[PDB]
């Protein structure tokens, strides 16, 4: 994973 | 050292004022369009379509929507929304940027209503981006090119290629747009407040903006809960210096905060001859 959208 | 004499809606208003509170950033959620009757469709009853799905935000996930384009779909045919008009915050906004306040908003709403409230896109970050704009998925449109295509309720494919169009929008698992972090990395160096409204932070790394702020600089949650608390925000302990917490609806809010720096009727009046002007282009 990175910066990118992802919820709670 | 502590630049707010009071932790309320008194003691911002009061800031604001002050000549040492002169950028503000708003950081902004779902909870500013939902009386625009645009739903919250991260905090939903709402979706209620099968089109099995796991759960909610898997048609939002990238991964989901690029197999299995049509719950996203069908969904955005549910909510027109009819016609698309501004709320006070919104409105709110603008006066900020009209008074030479507004060093930038950054939203996480996908309806473009700060636009058609006034704000440019100097002014604004579209942070999970737009709907005015589609493209092919296949890395070789317009709104109704689009729309019509939408309410015809079968699927964007390309001219060309073929291959699924999607609308502008950062997904779930997709990065976010590189203006967003060359725009944050300089906005939150220069900031002297944080209006945060109608979100509940619960989106990354869209709340973790508020954590990028200076320690002086304070931040206000217009919000209907509470939200972001832990470098989170801190309205109720003892050590809290900062930040303050003002809890309804968020046009309830901006018009109290209005009220205190004297612009209430000037909003007022902003919104009744925008909303005015909106309907005669009908
Ligand atoms: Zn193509």
């Amino acid at each position: 994973g990175e910066f990118e959208k992802k919820y709670v | 050292e502590r630049l707010l004499d009071e932790l309320t809606l008194e003691g911002v208003a009061r800031y604001m004022q002050s000549e040492r509170c002169r950028r503000v950033i708003c950081l902004v959620g779902a909870g500013i369009s939902t009386s625009a009757g645009i739903p919250d469709f991260r905090s939903p009853y709402d979706n209620l379509e099968k089109y099995h799905l796991p759960y909610p935000e898997a048609i939002f996930e990238i991964s989901y929507f690029k197999k299995h384009p049509e719950p996203f779909f069908a969904l955005a045919k549910e909510l027109y929304p009819g016609q698309f008009k501004p709320t006070i915050c919104h409105y709110f906004m603008r006066l900020l940027k009209d008074k030479g306040l507004l060093l930038r908003c950054y939203t996480q709403n996908i309806d473009t209503l700060e636009r058609i409230a006034g704000l440019e896109q100097e002014d604004l970050v579209e942070a999970h981006g737009t709907f005015y704009t589609s493209h092919c998925v296949s890395a070789s449109y317009p709104l109704s090119w689009m729309k019509e295509k939408i309410f015809s309720e079968v699927t964007p494919k390309c001219e060309d290629c073929q291959s699924l169009v999607k609308p502008d929008i950062v997904f779930f698992g997709e990065s976010l747009p590189a203006r967003f972090f060359s725009c944050m990395q300089s906005d939150f160096l220069k900031v002297d407040l944080l209006l945060v409204m109608g979100t509940s932070l619960q989106v990354q790394p869209f709340a973790s903006l508020i954590s990028k702020a200076p320690l002086s600089t304070p931040r206000l949650l217009i919000n209907k809960e509470k939200a972001g608390q832990s470098g989170g925000m801190d309205f109720d302990s003892k050590k809290a210096y900062r930040d303050v917490a003002w809890l309804g609806e968020c046009d309830q809010g901006c018009l109290a905060l209005a009220e205190l720096l004297g612009w209430k009727k000037e909003l007022e009046d902003l919104v009744r001859r925008e909303h005015a002007s909106i309907d005669a282009q009908s």
